[PDB]
C-alpha cells in the first residue's frame, strides 16, 4: 500500500533531523593554563549544557543545545588559534550508537522508540526508510547519552523475538555514517525450503534485477545450514531494487523472505557476525 | 534405570511449563530461571504423589519449594508492571500474577493432605484418588498462571517507560530464522 508524498516527506525529514542531532563536541589543543571560564568565554555565542575541561590534557568535552550549534562551533573554531594554540574542534567520538536490524517492516517510528527507549536517554533514534517509497527498510539506529545504556540495549535486543523476526544488534561507529551510508548494500534471505542445498539457484533468483557481488549460505564449522543466506550488491540502490522484486518469491516450494542487513559491513563480515550471534545465543 | 511410576497429568503440566520457559534465556531473566525450577519441581511432584519411601516429608517440602519460586515470579512480575506504560498489559500482568500466591498456598495445603494419606493405610481408594485429582487441578492452574505471567511480562518488555528501572531480558533459545 503506497504512501502519499506528504507521509514520505514527513518520514524522511524526521530521519534527517534525528540523524543530524549530534550536539557533543570535543576540543583539543587548549593552552596548558586554560580555565573553564576561557572555554565558556570562547563558546559564549552558544548554550552550554555540559562543559568539562581537562587541564592535564588540553581537552574540553562540551554538550551544546542541538546539532546546529555543534556544527556552528566546529566551523567557527576548528583550526582557529587560542593564545597561539591551534585548536581541534570536532564532534565527540562517542561509542553509544547501535543499529537494530531485522525489525518487522510494519514497525513504526513510534514503536521503534518504545522498543529502544527503556535502556536510557536517547540522543538519536530513527528508522531508515526508502527515499522512493517512504517504506521502512526494517532497521534503525539508537544512540544513547551513555555507552552503558547502549550495552544494556544490545544485550536485551540481540536475539530478541519481535513479531515473526529475531532482532540483530550491531555497534556502529557514528563517525563512519553519512546519509548515503545509512542505506545497506547487504540482504539477508531466510524461509529457505527445508534441507535447502542449492546455493546457485538462490543467487540466480536474486540476480533477476542486479547481480550480487557476494552470495553464500550460512553454515557452521561442520558445514550444516544456519537457516539463512547473505548477499551483497555493488550499490545501496541495487540491493534495494533486488530486495523489492525478490521478497516473497517462490523457490523450491517456499516463499523466500528477503530483508536488509545492518548497513556497515561487507557480506563476508555480516555472514560471520550473524552466525556467531545465533550460535552464542543457542549455546 | 528403573522408570518410576508418575502421575501423567501433573507431569504433562510440568513439561508444558518447561517447554514455555526453555524458549527463553535465563541470563537477565529471573522469572525464566524461577519458572524453569518450578517445572522441574512439578516434575518431582508427579513422582512423589505415587507414594514410596520418605515421600510424605518430600511432598510437603516440594510444594514449599514450588511456593517460594512462585513468590519470586510474582515479585518480579509486579516490578515489571510498575515500569509498563500500557494500561491494558500492566493490568493483565498484575491480574494474571496476583492469583499465583493463592494457588501456591492451596498447593501447600493439598500436598500436606496427600502426604498424610501416603503415610497411612486406612484411607479408601476413592479418597486417595480425589486427593491426587485436587493436586492435579491445582498444578494445572499453577503451571497455566506462570505461562500467562511469562507471556504478559514479555508483551510488556516493548511497553516500558524511557530510562526505566527494572527490566527483564527476552532473548530466544530457539532457532532465529524461519
Amino acid at each position: 500500500h503506497m504512501l502519499d508524498p506528504e507521509e514520505i516527506r514527513k518520514r524522511l525529514e524526521h530521519t534527517e533531523r534525528q540523524f543530524r542531532n549530534r550536539r557533543k563536541i570535543l576540543i583539543r589543543g587548549l593552552p596548558g593554563d586554560v580555565t573553564n571560564q576561557e572555554v565558556h568565554d570562547l563558546l559564549s555565542d552558544y548554550e552550554l549544557k555540559y562543559c568539562f575541561v581537562d587541564k592535564y590534557k588540553g581537552t574540553a568535552f562540551v554538550t551544546l543545545l542541538n546539532g546546529e550549534q555543534a556544527e556552528a562551533a566546529i566551523n567557527a573554531f576548528h583550526q582557529s588559534r587560542l593564545r597561539e594554540r591551534e585548536l581541534s574542534v570536532q564532534l565527540q567520538p562517542t561509542d553509544a550508537l547501535l543499529c537494530v536490524a531485522n525489525l518487522p517492516p510494519s514497525l513504526t517510528q513510534q514503536q521503534f522508540e518504545e522498543l529502544v527507549r527503556p535502556f536510557g536517554s536517547l540522543e538519536r533514534c530513527f528508522l531508515v526508510y526508502s527515499e522512493r517509497t517512504g517504506q521502512s527498510k526494517g532497521y534503525g539506529f539508537a544512540e544513547y547519552m551513555k555507552k552503558d545504556s547502549a550495552a544494556r540495549a544490545k544485550s536485551d535486543l540481540l536475539g530478541k523475538p519481535l513479531g515473526p523476526r529475531t532482532l540483530y544488534v550491531h555497534w556502529t561507529d557514528a563517525g563512519q555514517l553519512t546519509p548515503a551510508l545509512l542505506h545497506s548494500r547487504c540482504l539477508c534471505v531466510d524461509r529457505l525450503p527445508p534441507g535447502f542445498n542449492d546455493v546457485d539457484a538462490l543467487c540466480r533468483a536474486l540476480s533477476a534485477v542486479h547481480s550480487p557481488t557476494f552470495c553464500q549460505l550460512a553454515c557452521g564449522q561442520d558445514g550444516q545450514l544456519k537457516g539463512f543466506a547473505v548477499l551483497e550488491y555493488e550499490t545501496a540502490e541495487m540491493a534495494e531494487e533486488a530486495q523489492q522484486q525478490a521478497d516473497g518469491l517462490s523457490l523450491g516450494g517456499s516463499h523466500l523472505r528477503v530483508s536488509f542487513c545492518a548497513p556497515g559491513p561487507p557480506g563476508r563480515s555480516m555472514l560471520a557476525a550473524l552466525i556467531a550471534a545465533q550460535a552464542t545465543a543457542l549455546n | 534405570p528403573s522408570n518410576q511410576p508418575v502421575n501423567q497429568p501433573i507431569l504433562a503440566a510440568a513439561q508444558s511449563l518447561h517447554r514455555e520457559a526453555t524458549k527463553w534465556s535465563s541470563k537477565g531473566n529471573d522469572i525464566i530461571a524461577a519458572a524453569k525450577r518450578m517445572a522441574l519441581l512439578m516434575a518431582e511432584m508427579s513422582r512423589l504423589v505415587r507414594g514410596g519411601s520418605g515421600t510424605k516429608r518430600a511432598l510437603i517440602q516440594c510444594a514449599k519449594d514450588i511456593a517460594k519460586a512462585s513468590d519470586e515470579v510474582t515479585r518480579l512480575a509486579k516490578e515489571v508492571a510498575k515500569q509498563c506504560t500500557d494500561k491494558r498489559i500492566r493490568t493483565n500482568l498484575l491480574q494474571v500474577c496476583e492469583r499465583i500466591p493463592t494457588i501456591s498456598t492451596q498447593l501447600k495445603i493439598l500436598s500436606t493432605v496427600k502426604a498424610t494419606m501416603l503415610g497411612r493405610t486406612n484411607i479408601s481408594d476413592e479418597e486417595s484418588e480425589q486427593a491426587t485429582e485436587m493436586l492435579v487441578h491445582n498444578a494445572q492452574n499453577l503451571m497455566q498462571s506462570v505461562k500467562e505471567t511469562v507471556r504478559e511480562a514479555e508483551a510488556a518488555s516493548i511497553k516500558i517507560r524511557t530510562d526505566a528501572g527494572f527490566t527483564l531480558r527476552w532473548v530466544r533459545k530457539t532457532p532465529w530464522y524461519q
